[PDB]
């Protein structure tokens, strides 16, 4: 498309998912050679979805493949490749040097950040269409991080949510709004949210909505909802019993809509949610412990009601099987009377629950919505610690 | 490999009744048997394939049968001509192996 | 081309045989990284024909293809690849995820459905447009499944045929009839025919023609001819006395036009025929119990003659050599007078008549008619399973 | 474009630098398919900026890497990659064959030169819009010599340096001036320079500078100042004492603007600066006597003054690692009131002071000026010279 991109539906019914996008990367890249990666996400353009990650500068098997449990190098680098296809060294494409990343395209062409250096003098340069346009230096010297799953816009506005400073305390989230690469506006953190890490969002009707990650005292997520009109938000969080962050608690009975649910401290899992009304749907890992399963689950005002418990669900990783950080996305140049809900699983592989290995991978699993009621299957990364030794 | 085992080993049945050879391999042979039967003096001929199938000119009366690791060749209105050791063979997986035989005997 | 496709030629006579396109995917994946696939087939857009496969999730020569007898598993996927080079890990493109597919181009883009899931609660996902559009749960609970080879289009119509419930009984088959990926109507299978798994397409003069397999009984091929104008079709059976499936009874003298031929019971290959009086030419295993060999015998007036003998013939693959799967697709956006006839055979290889090895894979033969009556050489796959070991 | 390009625009402010693009080309090519090369650099066409540099013609694990410490033999050629892929045998690009080059787009496509042939016979051939137009035999018979980085163009002219004779004495240097790859104009070295090699070039306000290396007696760098309008050209030594090649003698007080800075002889590094007044930065090692370390300096006036010192700086690569070339080139197609400043450095890895492999090879780290104050981070090639034993 060649105009700005705007808004304009809300969500489909999501019924049931179906899959969209599976990757097979690990099983693939025990012989071809495909990168270490962490952190994937999926973003459409008016042409394609294509697969994003963060990558680590080596291949699976490649010696140096060794250490990669570790988060930030300066030989990590945000790449996209096709729907589909194992990030490859030959068909990859990176789009920024950093080691946290977000990318969305605003209808002409796209934005990509990448954020890179020592934890307290950190930078993020903000790329619009494979150029660098303005860069942000660290404002509380702490790790700069963002999202990890795509930004959305709405006639050229992106916002961006970044948070700078400690992630076992009060840090510094503030809400960019950038429009062709520029800061057009920007805005601390207000509402009842009390951390902010790795927002999943998507938009409809003119409104984009980001579900988050407390890291200092949540097991319900926090909700941003901005507004890239007027380019303000507010914070709350997931009313629900239903808990969604990753260690938990055991689901509660009453909820709490304004304050962090009490019991894991310093910790979490990026997650997502499609919250709108009756059809809200939230997704969160089968196991309380760890990375371990992933399932969708129907919970009616969710955001709202501090007594939503769940009526219908999906299982989409087994508990059995290994699952990790999770986002949306949605393919807004899709044709049709609204917009079809989609996210991704990231399957995390190797350090440190399968130690026998000296590299941690993953590779991606994908759904969308359908208003069918289609039979559910499983979706396993697929690889034998086994065969890599 | 595939073992076929074939027991009983001599048979007798009077002209004209029924027999039913039985014969059974070690793993799912996934209904690729073969039969056949040598007469004695002579070569072995081919009745049956994929456990059923007839092959060019054997007669109705014989019939094959059988699933899994069990199969079983029958042959009706027993002719005095019939006398004869019957094999099964599995043709699932090479090695092709064969089962020992079985004697039919005319009471 | 812009605009939507309409089947307004007849086919070319077809005289013998000439190669049109060779993979020699598993020679070259000894040392390449090739993936392990089955059940191939070529398609064409206005643009280009490329051939057309499920994959596996894994390379030949990885650990992990072993074990790829296995049919259906959630690492398959339905890829392209361009006409002639080996289904490679970094040339092949995901047309979307499932176990099962069909796909063509209806003029303006095209259609590609995968079909997936558990066997009690499958689901098929009808992509159009690189876009995921409709999708169509189970309707029998076992193991819903498509056609493994093109679909064909008139008018924006392409009708497709699924199958669900028994292969060794009566199963629920019906023609779905979509356009831009939405179903305008669907059928129940109407006619003489008795069960229906993989048919095998192509139109010409308005009119679609798939010659089917009959698993549960047969050995002479079930035909559906399908009115993309009206949306109705009729089955039948081949007449011939030239029998056609795999595992197959010798040939009789007499065949049977209304009523499966009796002699090998629940099994079968996926195989194609065309169709056109005089100009009839059907193609065959040269084994009766084996997928070896494969010719193509003219045998004028099959459909309806049931005494019908070969007149002239073509070897393809020598019966000391594997076959396996065949189909047909046409170049219609070829130019000229008439349509040019083509057909595939897959190559399978490995398991289990090649058991030396714990994968099953193949690759790709496809010839195309001639008028001139050219000479025949005799296409094997070529590799030696002893170099894998 | 569609049109030529000028050089309308004078250089951004530069108070700091930040990550453009890093290949991790060494550490990926332990494991992957990656060619050895030497001497990169990087260029931009109107649409895309690409990595540059000169290949050997086997890959850094196979058996033919060694022996790539020789400059130039009749397996070398000048490739080109996407920005921050490694230089790969499957998505490289060749440009020309020969041991020495320099490419630039001149708005409407581009000139790449390749020299080639023994020392006392070498040619130059001009490639103009991926096709040969020119071709200069030698004219001093030792070793013809070019840039390694970019040429700049204004209005279709493009000079090119050249020196061809002694590099421990008087050679003969002569610009070039091109237009479309036929030879306008040729002139001689003109200017207080006294020896010439490897110019690194930027242009802005219709100016075209290069910031040279003096293998014969210098330690300061001669600048060669084009006009492409009137295609006449000046030459003259940095005035500062902080002296920039490599190996050097320890930094004077008093600096020499006519003349070489006296200390070490017969050696050298390619290297690059942005002269623009107040607004003068200046690369080099940290190291005197070797490639280890890179760092950035803003020096003011440093071109006329010889006692500039610095007053602000930037750390590349730490000193405990190794470096290599280094060159400048600019987005001249970015959007935007100033050109943004980048540069490369080259990261040389193997022979000779990591003999323990028998390949020479690097990677490449980039880096383009901010406004803002950007932390710092360094920036190591990366790999354990132990696993590829
Ligand atoms: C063909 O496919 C269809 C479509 O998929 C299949 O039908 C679907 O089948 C699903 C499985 O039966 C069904 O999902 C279930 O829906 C109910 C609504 O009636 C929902 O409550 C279920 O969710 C709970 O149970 C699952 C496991 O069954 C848990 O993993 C999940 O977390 C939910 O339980 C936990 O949270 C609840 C809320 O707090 C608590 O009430 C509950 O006690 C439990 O809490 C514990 O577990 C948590 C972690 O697991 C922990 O944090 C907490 O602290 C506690 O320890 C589930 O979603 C679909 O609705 C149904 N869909 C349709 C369209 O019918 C069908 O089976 C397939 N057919 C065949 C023949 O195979
Ligand atoms: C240069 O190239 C040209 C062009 O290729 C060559 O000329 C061609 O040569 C072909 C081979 O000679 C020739 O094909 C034959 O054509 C006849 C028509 O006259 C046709 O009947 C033949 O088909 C039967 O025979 C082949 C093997 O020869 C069988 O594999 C095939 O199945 C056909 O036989 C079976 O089916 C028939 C129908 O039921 C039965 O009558 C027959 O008994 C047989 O049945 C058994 O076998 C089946 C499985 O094999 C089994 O299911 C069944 O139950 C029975 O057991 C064959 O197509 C071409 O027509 C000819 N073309 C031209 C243009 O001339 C030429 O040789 C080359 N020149 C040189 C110098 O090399
Ligand atoms: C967050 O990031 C920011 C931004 O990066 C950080 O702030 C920056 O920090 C830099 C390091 O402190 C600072 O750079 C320094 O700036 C001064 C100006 O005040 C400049 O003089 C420094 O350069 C000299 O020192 C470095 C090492 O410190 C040398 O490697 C360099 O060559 C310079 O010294 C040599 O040359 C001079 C000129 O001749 C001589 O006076 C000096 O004696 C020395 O000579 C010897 O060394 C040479 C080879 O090394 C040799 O050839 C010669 O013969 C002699 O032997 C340096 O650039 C930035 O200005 C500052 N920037 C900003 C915006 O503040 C901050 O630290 C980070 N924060 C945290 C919390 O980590
Ligand atoms: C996009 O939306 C804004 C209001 O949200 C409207 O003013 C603008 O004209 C729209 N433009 C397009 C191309 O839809
Ligand atoms: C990497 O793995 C090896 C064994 O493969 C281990 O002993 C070593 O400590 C690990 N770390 C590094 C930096 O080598
Ligand atoms: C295609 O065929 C239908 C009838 O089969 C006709 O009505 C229609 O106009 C045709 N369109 C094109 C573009 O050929
Ligand atoms: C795979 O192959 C191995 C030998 O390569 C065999 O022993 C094993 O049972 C096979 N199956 C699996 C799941 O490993
Ligand atoms: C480029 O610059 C020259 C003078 O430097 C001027 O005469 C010419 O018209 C310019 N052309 C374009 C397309 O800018
Ligand atoms: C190349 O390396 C080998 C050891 O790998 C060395 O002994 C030999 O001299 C080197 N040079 C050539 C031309 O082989
Ligand atoms: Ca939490
Ligand atoms: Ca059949
Ligand atoms: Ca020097």
């Amino acid at each position: 498309i060649r105009d700005f991109n705007n808004l304009t539906k809300g969500l489909c019914t999501i019924n049931s998912w179906h899959i969209y996008g599976k990757d097979n990367a690990v099983r693939i890249g025990e012989d071809s050679d495909v990168l270490v990666t962490r952190e994937p996400y999926v973003s459409c353009d008016p042409d394609e979805c294509r697969f994003y990650a963060l990558s680590q500068g080596t291949t699976i098997r490649g010696k140096h493949s060794n250490g990669t449990i570790h988060d930030r190098s300066q030989y990590r680098a945000l790449i996209s490749w096709p729907l589909s296809s194992p990030p490859t060294v030959y068909n990859s494409r990176v789009e920024c040097i950093g080691w946290s990343s977000t990318s969305c395209h605003d209808g002409k062409t796209r934005m990509s950040i990448c954020i890179s250096g020592p934890n307290n003098n950190a930078s993020a340069v903000i790329w619009y269409n494979r150029r660098p346009v303005t860069e942000i230096n660290t404002w509380a010297r702490n790790i700069l991080r963002t999202q990890e799953s795509e930004c959305v816009c709405h006639n050229g506005v992106c916002p961006v949510v970044f948070t700078d400073g400690s992630a076992t305390g009060p840090a510094e989230t503030r809400i960019y709004y950038f429009k062709e690469g520029k800061i057009l506006k920007w805005e601390p953190l207000a509402g009842t949210a009390k951390h902010i890490e790795e927002c999943s969002c998507y938009g409809e009707r003119a409104e984009i909505t980001c579900t988050c990650r407390d890291n200092w005292q949540g097991s319900n997520r926090p909700v941003i909802r901005i507004d890239p009109v007027a380019m303000t938000h507010t914070s709350q969080y997931i009313c629900s019993p239903v808990l969604t962050d990753n260690p938990r608690p055991n689901d509660p009975t009453v909820g709490k809509c304004n304050d962090p649910y009490p019991g894991n401290n310093n910790n979490g899992v990026k997650g997502f949610s499609y919250l709108d009304g009756v059809n809200t749907w939230l997704g969160r890992t089968i196991s309380i412990a760890s990375r371990s399963g992933y399932e969708m689950l129907k919970v009616p005002n969710a955001l709202t009601d501090d007594k939503s418990k769940p009526t219908q669900g999906q299982t989409i990783v087994l508990n059995t099987d290994w699952s990790g950080y999770s986002g949306s996305f949605m393919d807004y140049w899709a044709e049709g009377e609204c917009y079809r809900a989609c996210f991704y699983v990231e399957l995390i592989r190797g350090r440190p629950k399968e130690d026998k290995v000296w590299w941690t991978s993953n590779s991606i699993v994908s759904m969308c919505s359908s208003t069918e009621f289609l039979g559910q299957w499983d979706w396993p990364d697929g690889a034998k610690i086994e065969y890599f030794l | 490999d595939i073992v076929m085992t074939q027991s009983p080993k001599f048979m007798s049945t009077s002209v004209g009744d029924r027999v039913t050879i039985t014969c059974k391999a070690s793993q799912d042979v996934s209904t690729a048997v073969v039969w056949y039967q040598q007469k004695p003096g002579q070569s072995p001929k081919l009745l049956i394939y994929w456990a059923s199938t007839r092959h060019i000119g054997v007669p109705d009366r014989f019939a094959g049968s059988g699933s899994g690791t069990d199969y079983t060749l029958t042959i009706s209105s027993v002719q005095a001509e019939d006398l004869a050791l019957y094999y099964c063979q599995q043709h699932y997986s090479p090695p092709w192996t064969f089962g020992g035989g079985t004697k039919l005997e005319i009471k």
